[PDB]
Protein backbone atom coordinates (compact mmCIF):
# COMPACT_ATOMS: atom_id res chain seq x y z
CA UNK A 1 0.00 0.00 0.00
CA UNK A 2 3.70 2.44 0.22
CA UNK A 3 3.44 4.03 -2.99
CA UNK A 4 6.59 4.29 -5.01
CA UNK A 5 8.28 7.26 -6.81
CA UNK A 6 7.09 5.48 -10.15
CA UNK A 7 3.39 5.35 -8.81
CA UNK A 8 3.43 8.97 -8.11
CA UNK A 9 6.13 10.41 -10.79
CA UNK A 10 3.51 12.75 -13.22
CA UNK A 11 0.69 12.55 -11.02
CA UNK A 12 0.84 15.65 -9.88
CA UNK A 13 0.91 13.78 -6.00
CA UNK A 14 4.65 14.88 -5.01
CA UNK A 15 3.02 18.49 -4.49
CA UNK A 16 0.66 17.60 -2.15
CA UNK A 17 1.32 17.22 1.45
CA UNK A 18 0.07 13.75 3.44
CA UNK A 19 -3.43 14.05 4.74
CA UNK A 20 -5.27 11.91 7.63
CA UNK A 21 -8.46 9.68 7.99
CA UNK A 22 -11.48 11.81 9.58
CA UNK A 23 -10.86 9.35 12.35
CA UNK A 24 -7.86 11.43 13.34
CA UNK A 25 -9.41 13.35 16.34
CA UNK A 26 -6.90 12.63 18.70
CA UNK A 27 -4.96 13.96 21.02
CA UNK A 28 -0.59 14.06 21.25
CA UNK A 29 0.64 14.25 24.79
CA UNK A 30 3.31 16.77 25.46
CA UNK A 31 5.96 15.37 27.81
CA UNK A 32 7.29 18.73 29.45
CA UNK A 33 10.32 17.04 30.19
CA UNK A 34 10.95 15.68 26.92
CA UNK A 35 12.67 17.20 23.95
CA UNK A 36 10.81 17.35 20.53
CA UNK A 37 10.82 18.28 16.85
CA UNK A 38 9.05 18.38 13.23
CA UNK A 39 10.24 15.93 11.33
CA UNK A 40 8.60 16.99 8.45
CA UNK A 41 6.75 19.72 7.72
CA UNK A 42 5.08 20.22 4.46
CA UNK A 43 2.60 23.38 3.27
CA UNK A 44 0.83 22.85 0.43
CA UNK A 45 -1.13 26.41 -0.97
CA UNK A 46 -4.52 25.97 -2.75
CA UNK A 47 -5.52 29.73 -3.09
CA UNK A 48 -3.13 32.41 -3.67
CA UNK A 49 -5.14 36.20 -3.37
CA UNK A 50 -3.44 39.26 -4.29
CA UNK A 51 -4.35 42.27 -2.33
CA UNK A 52 -5.49 45.23 -5.83
CA UNK A 53 -4.12 48.21 -5.62
CA UNK A 54 -6.80 51.37 -5.62
CA UNK A 55 -6.91 54.80 -6.11
CA UNK A 56 -9.35 55.83 -3.43
CA UNK A 57 -7.63 56.04 -0.17
CA UNK A 58 -11.13 56.16 1.31
CA UNK A 59 -11.99 52.15 0.20
CA UNK A 60 -10.96 49.42 1.68
CA UNK A 61 -9.24 47.41 -0.92
CA UNK A 62 -9.56 43.60 -0.83
CA UNK A 63 -8.33 40.50 -1.58
CA UNK A 64 -8.88 39.16 -5.12
CA UNK A 65 -8.80 35.55 -6.44
CA UNK A 66 -5.53 34.98 -9.29
CA UNK A 67 -4.87 32.03 -11.81
CA UNK A 68 -1.72 30.24 -10.86
CA UNK A 69 0.30 29.79 -13.92
CA UNK A 70 3.77 28.16 -12.53
CA UNK A 71 2.04 24.67 -12.73
CA UNK A 72 2.22 22.28 -9.86
CA UNK A 73 5.40 23.40 -8.33
CA UNK A 74 4.37 25.26 -5.17
CA UNK A 75 4.62 23.69 -1.79
CA UNK A 76 6.81 23.59 0.88
CA UNK A 77 8.44 20.38 2.14
CA UNK A 78 10.85 18.42 4.17
CA UNK A 79 10.84 20.98 6.54
CA UNK A 80 12.72 20.58 9.88
CA UNK A 81 13.44 21.85 13.31
CA UNK A 82 13.15 22.23 17.32
CA UNK A 83 9.88 22.11 19.30
CA UNK A 84 10.43 23.79 22.02
CA UNK A 85 8.17 23.16 25.33
CA UNK A 86 8.24 26.93 26.61
CA UNK A 87 7.84 27.57 30.30
CA UNK A 88 4.33 28.39 30.68
CA UNK A 89 3.78 25.43 28.48
CA UNK A 90 3.18 26.49 25.08
CA UNK A 91 4.74 25.35 21.86
CA UNK A 92 7.03 27.15 19.81
CA UNK A 93 8.25 25.57 16.18
CA UNK A 94 12.03 27.08 15.45
CA UNK A 95 12.55 26.14 11.67
CA UNK A 96 15.84 24.82 10.88
CA UNK A 97 15.87 23.84 7.30
CA UNK A 98 14.44 22.25 4.13
CA UNK A 99 12.39 23.12 1.05
CA UNK A 100 11.22 25.94 2.33
CA UNK A 101 10.43 28.26 -0.06
CA UNK A 102 8.77 28.18 -3.76
CA UNK A 103 8.90 30.93 -6.75
CA UNK A 104 4.96 31.09 -8.07
CA UNK A 105 3.86 33.53 -10.44
CA UNK A 106 -0.09 34.15 -10.37
CA UNK A 107 -2.15 36.09 -12.93
CA UNK A 108 -4.94 38.84 -11.86
CA UNK A 109 -7.65 39.31 -13.99
CA UNK A 110 -6.83 41.77 -16.91
CA UNK A 111 -3.29 39.60 -17.19
CA UNK A 112 -1.41 41.24 -14.57
CA UNK A 113 1.26 38.56 -13.33
CA UNK A 114 2.31 38.50 -9.69
CA UNK A 115 5.92 36.83 -8.92
CA UNK A 116 6.25 35.73 -5.15
CA UNK A 117 9.00 33.84 -3.06
CA UNK A 118 6.29 31.60 -1.54
CA UNK A 119 8.12 30.55 1.61
CA UNK A 120 8.55 29.95 5.58
CA UNK A 121 11.94 30.71 5.61
CA UNK A 122 13.44 31.15 9.28
CA UNK B 1 -18.43 56.09 -70.63
CA UNK B 2 -20.41 56.36 -67.41
CA UNK B 3 -19.55 59.12 -64.96
CA UNK B 4 -17.45 58.36 -62.09
CA UNK B 5 -20.83 58.82 -60.13
CA UNK B 6 -22.75 56.07 -61.17
CA UNK B 7 -19.75 52.95 -61.48
CA UNK B 8 -22.62 50.96 -59.39
CA UNK B 9 -25.60 51.30 -61.74
CA UNK B 10 -24.10 47.99 -63.78
CA UNK B 11 -26.02 45.80 -60.72
CA UNK B 12 -29.64 47.29 -61.27
CA UNK B 13 -30.35 44.03 -63.76
CA UNK B 14 -27.92 41.77 -62.10
CA UNK B 15 -29.18 40.01 -59.20
CA UNK B 16 -26.46 38.01 -58.67
CA UNK B 17 -23.77 40.66 -58.67
CA UNK B 18 -26.04 42.83 -56.35
CA UNK B 19 -26.32 40.36 -53.84
CA UNK B 20 -22.18 39.87 -54.52
CA UNK B 21 -22.01 43.68 -53.69
CA UNK B 22 -24.25 43.51 -50.83
CA UNK B 23 -22.35 40.44 -49.12
CA UNK B 24 -19.32 42.68 -49.61
CA UNK B 25 -20.79 45.85 -48.15
CA UNK B 26 -22.33 43.05 -45.22
CA UNK B 27 -18.47 41.71 -44.74
CA UNK B 28 -16.83 45.16 -44.54
CA UNK B 29 -19.07 46.22 -42.05
CA UNK B 30 -18.67 42.85 -39.69
CA UNK B 31 -15.23 43.32 -40.14
CA UNK B 32 -15.02 47.06 -39.00
CA UNK B 33 -16.81 45.92 -35.93
CA UNK B 34 -14.56 42.81 -35.00
CA UNK B 35 -11.09 45.75 -35.29
CA UNK B 36 -13.34 48.13 -33.62
CA UNK B 37 -13.83 45.86 -30.67
CA UNK B 38 -10.35 44.69 -30.85
CA UNK B 39 -8.97 48.28 -30.97
CA UNK B 40 -11.38 48.88 -27.92
CA UNK B 41 -10.52 45.55 -26.04
CA UNK B 42 -6.14 46.62 -26.41
CA UNK B 43 -7.10 50.10 -25.34
CA UNK B 44 -9.78 49.87 -22.62
CA UNK B 45 -8.28 49.82 -18.97
CA UNK B 46 -10.73 48.12 -16.65
CA UNK B 47 -9.87 48.78 -13.51
CA UNK B 48 -12.06 51.35 -12.47
CA UNK B 49 -15.75 50.81 -13.33
CA UNK B 50 -16.32 53.93 -10.27
CA UNK B 51 -14.04 56.64 -12.02
CA UNK B 52 -12.56 55.48 -15.36
CA UNK B 53 -15.69 53.69 -17.05
CA UNK B 54 -16.14 52.88 -20.79
CA UNK B 55 -17.60 56.34 -21.48
CA UNK B 56 -14.69 58.44 -19.96
CA UNK B 57 -12.55 56.50 -22.57
C1 LIG C 1 -18.86 48.41 -50.28
C2 LIG C 1 -17.86 48.85 -51.03
C3 LIG C 1 -17.89 48.67 -52.51
C4 LIG C 1 -18.36 47.53 -53.32
C5 LIG C 1 -18.92 46.21 -52.87
C6 LIG C 1 -18.13 48.03 -54.71
C7 LIG C 1 -18.40 47.22 -55.91
C8 LIG C 1 -18.10 47.47 -57.19
N1 LIG C 1 -17.49 48.55 -57.67
MG1 LIG C 1 -17.19 50.36 -56.49
N2 LIG C 1 -16.21 51.94 -55.34
C9 LIG C 1 -16.22 51.98 -54.01
C10 LIG C 1 -16.88 50.99 -53.11
C11 LIG C 1 -17.43 49.68 -53.51
N3 LIG C 1 -17.58 49.25 -54.77
C12 LIG C 1 -15.50 53.15 -53.45
C13 LIG C 1 -15.29 53.55 -52.01
C14 LIG C 1 -15.00 53.86 -54.65
C15 LIG C 1 -14.18 55.13 -54.71
C16 LIG C 1 -12.73 54.70 -54.63
C17 LIG C 1 -15.52 53.01 -55.75
C18 LIG C 1 -15.24 53.39 -57.15
C19 LIG C 1 -15.48 52.41 -58.21
C20 LIG C 1 -15.02 52.62 -59.59
C21 LIG C 1 -14.26 53.70 -60.32
C22 LIG C 1 -15.54 51.38 -60.22
C23 LIG C 1 -16.18 50.65 -59.23
C24 LIG C 1 -16.71 49.39 -59.80
C25 LIG C 1 -17.40 48.40 -58.93
C26 LIG C 1 -17.85 47.08 -59.46
C27 LIG C 1 -16.59 46.25 -59.82
C28 LIG C 1 -15.47 46.20 -58.76
C29 LIG C 1 -14.48 47.35 -58.85
O1 LIG C 1 -13.93 47.68 -59.90
O2 LIG C 1 -14.17 48.13 -57.67
C30 LIG C 1 -13.10 49.06 -57.69
C31 LIG C 1 -12.19 48.80 -56.51
C32 LIG C 1 -12.18 49.70 -55.52
C33 LIG C 1 -13.06 50.90 -55.64
C34 LIG C 1 -11.31 49.53 -54.31
C35 LIG C 1 -11.52 50.65 -53.29
C36 LIG C 1 -10.39 50.66 -52.26
C37 LIG C 1 -10.66 51.60 -51.10
C38 LIG C 1 -11.02 53.00 -51.59
C39 LIG C 1 -9.43 51.66 -50.20
C40 LIG C 1 -9.13 50.29 -49.59
C41 LIG C 1 -7.64 50.13 -49.31
C42 LIG C 1 -7.39 49.44 -47.97
C43 LIG C 1 -8.03 48.06 -47.89
C44 LIG C 1 -7.89 50.36 -46.85
C45 LIG C 1 -7.14 51.69 -46.80
C46 LIG C 1 -6.85 52.08 -45.36
C47 LIG C 1 -5.86 53.24 -45.26
C48 LIG C 1 -5.57 53.59 -43.81
C49 LIG C 1 -4.57 52.92 -46.02
C50 LIG C 1 -18.46 46.44 -58.22
C51 LIG C 1 -19.97 46.50 -58.40
C52 LIG C 1 -16.33 49.33 -61.25
C53 LIG C 1 -17.50 49.27 -62.21
O3 LIG C 1 -18.14 48.25 -62.39
O4 LIG C 1 -17.89 50.42 -62.99
C54 LIG C 1 -18.83 50.26 -64.06
C55 LIG C 1 -15.59 50.60 -61.48
O5 LIG C 1 -15.07 50.99 -62.58
N4 LIG C 1 -16.22 51.21 -57.96
C1 LIG D 1 -28.60 52.38 -48.92
C2 LIG D 1 -27.96 53.48 -49.27
C3 LIG D 1 -27.73 53.85 -50.70
C4 LIG D 1 -27.50 52.97 -51.88
C5 LIG D 1 -27.46 51.47 -51.95
C6 LIG D 1 -27.33 53.97 -52.98
C7 LIG D 1 -27.07 53.58 -54.40
C8 LIG D 1 -26.86 54.35 -55.50
N1 LIG D 1 -26.83 55.67 -55.54
MG1 LIG D 1 -27.57 56.94 -53.85
N2 LIG D 1 -27.58 58.28 -52.09
C9 LIG D 1 -27.64 57.84 -50.83
C10 LIG D 1 -27.84 56.43 -50.41
C11 LIG D 1 -27.66 55.22 -51.25
N3 LIG D 1 -27.43 55.23 -52.58
C12 LIG D 1 -27.47 58.92 -49.83
C13 LIG D 1 -27.49 58.82 -48.34
C14 LIG D 1 -27.30 60.13 -50.65
C15 LIG D 1 -27.06 61.55 -50.19
C16 LIG D 1 -25.63 61.51 -49.67
C17 LIG D 1 -27.37 59.60 -52.02
C18 LIG D 1 -27.24 60.53 -53.16
C19 LIG D 1 -26.99 59.97 -54.50
C20 LIG D 1 -26.72 60.83 -55.66
C21 LIG D 1 -26.64 62.32 -55.86
C22 LIG D 1 -26.54 59.79 -56.70
C23 LIG D 1 -26.69 58.54 -56.11
C24 LIG D 1 -26.52 57.47 -57.12
C25 LIG D 1 -26.62 56.02 -56.74
C26 LIG D 1 -26.41 54.91 -57.73
C27 LIG D 1 -24.93 54.90 -58.21
C28 LIG D 1 -23.95 55.00 -57.03
C29 LIG D 1 -22.49 55.06 -57.44
O1 LIG D 1 -22.04 54.52 -58.45
O2 LIG D 1 -21.57 55.81 -56.61
C30 LIG D 1 -20.18 55.82 -56.87
C31 LIG D 1 -19.46 56.49 -55.72
C32 LIG D 1 -18.12 56.62 -55.73
C33 LIG D 1 -17.31 56.09 -56.87
C34 LIG D 1 -17.39 57.28 -54.58
C35 LIG D 1 -18.29 58.08 -53.61
C36 LIG D 1 -17.41 58.53 -52.44
C37 LIG D 1 -18.19 59.22 -51.33
C38 LIG D 1 -18.70 60.58 -51.82
C39 LIG D 1 -17.31 59.39 -50.09
C40 LIG D 1 -16.88 58.05 -49.49
C41 LIG D 1 -17.94 57.34 -48.64
C42 LIG D 1 -17.31 56.18 -47.88
C43 LIG D 1 -16.41 55.38 -48.82
C44 LIG D 1 -18.35 55.24 -47.28
C45 LIG D 1 -19.00 55.69 -45.98
C46 LIG D 1 -20.49 55.38 -46.07
C47 LIG D 1 -21.19 55.32 -44.72
C48 LIG D 1 -20.64 56.35 -43.74
C49 LIG D 1 -22.69 55.49 -44.92
C50 LIG D 1 -26.66 53.70 -56.83
C51 LIG D 1 -28.03 53.13 -57.20
C52 LIG D 1 -26.22 58.11 -58.43
C53 LIG D 1 -27.25 57.79 -59.46
O3 LIG D 1 -28.45 57.93 -59.25
O4 LIG D 1 -26.85 57.30 -60.76
C54 LIG D 1 -27.85 57.23 -61.78
C55 LIG D 1 -26.26 59.56 -58.14
O5 LIG D 1 -26.06 60.49 -58.98
N4 LIG D 1 -26.99 58.55 -54.75
C1 LIG E 1 -36.90 31.68 -47.69
C2 LIG E 1 -35.98 32.09 -48.54
C3 LIG E 1 -35.13 33.28 -48.27
C4 LIG E 1 -34.27 33.62 -47.11
C5 LIG E 1 -34.02 32.83 -45.86
C6 LIG E 1 -33.73 34.96 -47.50
C7 LIG E 1 -32.75 35.68 -46.65
C8 LIG E 1 -31.98 36.73 -46.99
N1 LIG E 1 -31.98 37.35 -48.17
MG1 LIG E 1 -33.59 37.07 -49.73
N2 LIG E 1 -34.54 36.43 -51.55
C9 LIG E 1 -35.34 35.36 -51.61
C10 LIG E 1 -35.67 34.47 -50.48
C11 LIG E 1 -34.97 34.43 -49.19
N3 LIG E 1 -34.14 35.37 -48.71
C12 LIG E 1 -35.91 35.11 -52.95
C13 LIG E 1 -36.82 34.00 -53.38
C14 LIG E 1 -35.34 36.20 -53.77
C15 LIG E 1 -35.54 36.49 -55.24
C16 LIG E 1 -34.36 35.83 -55.92
C17 LIG E 1 -34.52 36.95 -52.79
C18 LIG E 1 -33.78 38.14 -53.25
C19 LIG E 1 -32.76 38.71 -52.36
C20 LIG E 1 -31.81 39.76 -52.78
C21 LIG E 1 -31.57 40.53 -54.06
C22 LIG E 1 -31.04 39.92 -51.52
C23 LIG E 1 -31.58 39.05 -50.57
C24 LIG E 1 -30.84 39.16 -49.28
C25 LIG E 1 -31.13 38.30 -48.09
C26 LIG E 1 -30.35 38.38 -46.80
C27 LIG E 1 -30.42 39.75 -46.10
C28 LIG E 1 -29.93 39.68 -44.65
C29 LIG E 1 -28.44 39.40 -44.50
O1 LIG E 1 -27.65 39.38 -45.43
O2 LIG E 1 -27.92 39.15 -43.17
C30 LIG E 1 -26.53 38.91 -42.98
C31 LIG E 1 -26.19 37.47 -43.27
C32 LIG E 1 -26.07 36.56 -42.29
C33 LIG E 1 -26.28 36.96 -40.86
C34 LIG E 1 -25.72 35.13 -42.63
C35 LIG E 1 -26.88 34.35 -43.21
C36 LIG E 1 -26.51 32.88 -43.38
C37 LIG E 1 -26.95 32.37 -44.75
C38 LIG E 1 -28.42 32.66 -45.01
C39 LIG E 1 -26.66 30.88 -44.88
C40 LIG E 1 -25.83 30.59 -46.12
C41 LIG E 1 -26.17 29.22 -46.69
C42 LIG E 1 -27.35 29.31 -47.65
C43 LIG E 1 -27.72 27.92 -48.16
C44 LIG E 1 -26.99 30.23 -48.81
C45 LIG E 1 -28.21 30.69 -49.59
C46 LIG E 1 -29.26 31.27 -48.66
C47 LIG E 1 -30.41 31.88 -49.43
C48 LIG E 1 -31.67 31.03 -49.32
C49 LIG E 1 -30.67 33.29 -48.93
C50 LIG E 1 -31.00 37.26 -45.98
C51 LIG E 1 -29.97 36.17 -45.67
C52 LIG E 1 -29.78 40.18 -49.46
C53 LIG E 1 -28.38 39.68 -49.25
O3 LIG E 1 -28.02 38.54 -49.52
O4 LIG E 1 -27.43 40.61 -48.70
C54 LIG E 1 -26.06 40.24 -48.58
C55 LIG E 1 -29.93 40.66 -50.87
O5 LIG E 1 -29.20 41.56 -51.44
N4 LIG E 1 -32.64 38.26 -51.01
C1 LIG F 1 -27.55 51.98 -41.72
C2 LIG F 1 -26.27 51.75 -41.96
C3 LIG F 1 -25.64 51.96 -43.30
C4 LIG F 1 -26.19 52.34 -44.62
C5 LIG F 1 -27.62 52.63 -44.98
C6 LIG F 1 -24.96 52.37 -45.48
C7 LIG F 1 -24.97 52.72 -46.93
C8 LIG F 1 -23.96 52.72 -47.82
N1 LIG F 1 -22.70 52.39 -47.60
MG1 LIG F 1 -22.02 51.48 -45.73
N2 LIG F 1 -21.12 51.24 -43.72
C9 LIG F 1 -21.83 51.19 -42.59
C10 LIG F 1 -23.28 51.44 -42.47
C11 LIG F 1 -24.18 51.82 -43.56
N3 LIG F 1 -23.84 52.05 -44.84
C12 LIG F 1 -21.03 50.86 -41.38
C13 LIG F 1 -21.50 50.73 -39.96
C14 LIG F 1 -19.66 50.70 -41.93
C15 LIG F 1 -18.36 50.34 -41.24
C16 LIG F 1 -17.64 51.64 -40.96
C17 LIG F 1 -19.87 50.94 -43.38
C18 LIG F 1 -18.73 50.87 -44.30
C19 LIG F 1 -18.91 51.22 -45.71
C20 LIG F 1 -17.78 51.23 -46.67
C21 LIG F 1 -16.30 50.94 -46.62
C22 LIG F 1 -18.51 51.63 -47.90
C23 LIG F 1 -19.85 51.80 -47.58
C24 LIG F 1 -20.61 52.23 -48.77
C25 LIG F 1 -22.08 52.49 -48.70
C26 LIG F 1 -22.88 52.97 -49.89
C27 LIG F 1 -22.96 51.88 -50.97
C28 LIG F 1 -23.98 52.23 -52.06
C29 LIG F 1 -23.42 53.30 -52.96
O1 LIG F 1 -22.94 53.02 -54.05
O2 LIG F 1 -23.47 54.68 -52.53
C30 LIG F 1 -22.79 55.72 -53.24
C31 LIG F 1 -22.17 56.72 -52.27
C32 LIG F 1 -22.96 57.66 -51.73
C33 LIG F 1 -24.42 57.70 -52.06
C34 LIG F 1 -22.42 58.70 -50.78
C35 LIG F 1 -22.69 58.38 -49.31
C36 LIG F 1 -22.34 59.58 -48.46
C37 LIG F 1 -22.26 59.19 -46.99
C38 LIG F 1 -23.67 58.97 -46.45
C39 LIG F 1 -21.57 60.29 -46.20
C40 LIG F 1 -20.17 60.59 -46.72
C41 LIG F 1 -19.78 61.98 -46.20
C42 LIG F 1 -18.36 62.40 -46.57
C43 LIG F 1 -18.24 62.78 -48.04
C44 LIG F 1 -17.41 61.28 -46.22
C45 LIG F 1 -15.99 61.80 -46.04
C46 LIG F 1 -15.16 60.73 -45.35
C47 LIG F 1 -13.68 61.08 -45.40
C48 LIG F 1 -13.35 62.18 -44.40
C49 LIG F 1 -12.86 59.83 -45.13
C50 LIG F 1 -24.25 53.14 -49.23
C51 LIG F 1 -24.54 54.63 -49.12
C52 LIG F 1 -19.66 52.27 -49.91
C53 LIG F 1 -19.61 53.47 -50.80
O3 LIG F 1 -19.96 54.57 -50.43
O4 LIG F 1 -19.11 53.29 -52.15
C54 LIG F 1 -18.93 54.41 -53.01
C55 LIG F 1 -18.34 51.94 -49.33
O5 LIG F 1 -17.25 51.89 -49.98
N4 LIG F 1 -20.21 51.56 -46.25
C1 LIG G 1 -11.08 35.83 -45.63
C2 LIG G 1 -11.26 34.75 -44.61
C3 LIG G 1 -10.95 34.94 -43.31
C4 LIG G 1 -10.40 36.24 -42.81
C5 LIG G 1 -11.16 37.35 -42.67
C6 LIG G 1 -10.64 38.65 -42.17
C7 LIG G 1 -9.28 38.73 -41.53
C8 LIG G 1 -11.41 39.75 -42.26
C9 LIG G 1 -11.00 41.08 -41.77
C10 LIG G 1 -11.83 42.12 -41.96
C11 LIG G 1 -11.53 43.50 -41.51
C12 LIG G 1 -10.34 43.72 -40.62
C13 LIG G 1 -12.36 44.50 -41.91
C14 LIG G 1 -12.26 45.94 -41.59
C15 LIG G 1 -13.07 46.83 -42.21
C16 LIG G 1 -13.01 48.27 -41.93
C17 LIG G 1 -13.80 49.22 -42.49
C18 LIG G 1 -14.88 48.89 -43.49
C19 LIG G 1 -13.63 50.64 -42.10
C20 LIG G 1 -14.30 51.64 -42.69
C21 LIG G 1 -14.08 53.01 -42.24
C22 LIG G 1 -14.81 54.08 -42.64
C23 LIG G 1 -15.95 53.97 -43.62
C24 LIG G 1 -14.50 55.39 -42.05
C25 LIG G 1 -15.08 56.56 -42.40
C26 LIG G 1 -14.71 57.83 -41.71
C27 LIG G 1 -13.42 58.25 -41.60
C28 LIG G 1 -12.23 57.51 -42.19
C29 LIG G 1 -13.04 59.53 -40.89
C30 LIG G 1 -14.12 59.93 -39.89
C31 LIG G 1 -15.44 59.99 -40.65
C32 LIG G 1 -15.88 58.61 -41.12
C33 LIG G 1 -16.51 57.87 -39.95
C34 LIG G 1 -16.95 58.81 -42.20
C35 LIG G 1 -11.12 33.84 -42.28
C36 LIG G 1 -9.78 33.61 -41.59
C37 LIG G 1 -12.14 34.31 -41.25
C38 LIG G 1 -11.58 32.51 -42.89
C39 LIG G 1 -12.56 32.72 -44.02
C40 LIG G 1 -11.82 33.44 -45.12
C1 LIG H 1 -8.48 29.82 -49.74
C2 LIG H 1 -7.00 30.02 -49.86
C3 LIG H 1 -6.47 31.25 -49.66
C4 LIG H 1 -7.45 32.34 -49.32
C5 LIG H 1 -7.14 33.59 -48.97
C6 LIG H 1 -8.13 34.62 -48.60
C7 LIG H 1 -9.59 34.28 -48.64
C8 LIG H 1 -7.69 35.84 -48.23
C9 LIG H 1 -8.56 36.94 -47.78
C10 LIG H 1 -7.97 38.04 -47.29
C11 LIG H 1 -8.69 39.21 -46.73
C12 LIG H 1 -10.18 39.35 -46.86
C13 LIG H 1 -7.93 40.10 -46.07
C14 LIG H 1 -8.30 41.30 -45.30
C15 LIG H 1 -7.76 42.52 -45.37
C16 LIG H 1 -8.28 43.49 -44.39
C17 LIG H 1 -7.71 44.70 -44.15
C18 LIG H 1 -6.48 45.11 -44.91
C19 LIG H 1 -8.25 45.55 -43.07
C20 LIG H 1 -7.85 46.78 -42.73
C21 LIG H 1 -8.47 47.37 -41.53
C22 LIG H 1 -8.05 48.48 -40.89
C23 LIG H 1 -6.90 49.31 -41.38
C24 LIG H 1 -8.76 48.87 -39.65
C25 LIG H 1 -8.57 50.00 -38.95
C26 LIG H 1 -9.35 50.26 -37.69
C27 LIG H 1 -10.70 50.21 -37.67
C28 LIG H 1 -11.56 49.94 -38.87
C29 LIG H 1 -11.49 50.46 -36.40
C30 LIG H 1 -10.63 50.18 -35.18
C31 LIG H 1 -9.42 51.09 -35.31
C32 LIG H 1 -8.54 50.58 -36.44
C33 LIG H 1 -7.54 51.69 -36.74
C34 LIG H 1 -7.78 49.34 -35.99
C35 LIG H 1 -4.97 31.51 -49.77
C36 LIG H 1 -4.78 32.50 -50.92
C37 LIG H 1 -4.38 32.05 -48.47
C38 LIG H 1 -4.14 30.27 -50.09
C39 LIG H 1 -4.86 29.20 -50.87
C40 LIG H 1 -6.16 28.81 -50.19
C1 LIG I 1 -8.50 37.52 -34.66
C2 LIG I 1 -7.10 37.63 -35.23
C3 LIG I 1 -6.46 38.96 -34.85
C4 LIG I 1 -6.25 39.08 -33.34
C5 LIG I 1 -5.29 40.23 -33.09
C6 LIG I 1 -5.96 41.41 -32.40
C7 LIG I 1 -5.87 41.22 -30.90
C8 LIG I 1 -6.36 42.43 -30.13
C9 LIG I 1 -6.45 42.01 -28.67
C10 LIG I 1 -6.60 43.18 -27.72
C11 LIG I 1 -6.34 42.68 -26.32
C12 LIG I 1 -4.84 42.68 -26.06
O1 LIG I 1 -4.50 43.95 -25.52
C13 LIG I 1 -3.15 44.04 -25.06
O2 LIG I 1 -3.14 43.67 -23.69
C14 LIG I 1 -1.91 43.85 -22.97
C15 LIG I 1 -2.17 43.72 -21.47
O3 LIG I 1 -3.03 44.76 -20.99
C16 LIG I 1 -1.21 45.18 -23.23
O4 LIG I 1 0.15 44.98 -22.91
C17 LIG I 1 0.69 46.06 -22.16
O5 LIG I 1 0.56 45.71 -20.78
C18 LIG I 1 1.35 44.60 -20.36
C19 LIG I 1 1.11 44.34 -18.87
O6 LIG I 1 1.59 43.04 -18.53
C20 LIG I 1 2.83 44.83 -20.66
O7 LIG I 1 3.60 43.69 -20.27
C21 LIG I 1 3.03 45.11 -22.15
O8 LIG I 1 4.39 45.43 -22.43
C22 LIG I 1 2.15 46.28 -22.57
O9 LIG I 1 2.25 46.43 -23.99
C23 LIG I 1 -1.31 45.66 -24.67
O10 LIG I 1 -0.94 47.04 -24.76
C24 LIG I 1 -2.74 45.50 -25.16
O11 LIG I 1 -2.83 46.00 -26.50
C1 LIG J 1 -9.96 36.91 -31.36
C2 LIG J 1 -8.87 36.62 -30.35
C3 LIG J 1 -8.35 37.93 -29.76
C4 LIG J 1 -7.11 37.71 -28.91
C5 LIG J 1 -7.47 37.79 -27.44
C6 LIG J 1 -6.29 38.23 -26.59
C7 LIG J 1 -6.46 37.77 -25.14
S1 LIG J 1 -7.75 38.63 -24.32
C8 LIG J 1 -7.00 40.07 -23.56
O1 LIG J 1 -6.01 39.66 -22.59
C9 LIG J 1 -5.28 40.71 -21.98
C10 LIG J 1 -4.21 40.13 -21.03
O2 LIG J 1 -4.74 39.22 -20.05
C11 LIG J 1 -6.25 41.61 -21.22
O3 LIG J 1 -5.52 42.66 -20.57
C12 LIG J 1 -7.31 42.17 -22.16
O4 LIG J 1 -8.26 42.90 -21.37
C13 LIG J 1 -8.01 41.04 -22.92
O5 LIG J 1 -8.86 41.59 -23.94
Amino acid sequence: QTLTYDDIVGTGLANKCPTLDDTARGAYPIDSSQTYRIARLCLQPTTFLVKEEPKNKRQEAEFVPTKLVTRETTSLDQIQGELKVNSDGSLTFVEEDGIDFQPVTVQMAGGERIPLLFTVKN
Amino acid sequence: GLPWYRVHTVLINDPGRLIAAHLMHTALVAGWAGSMALYELATFDPSDPVLNPMWRQ
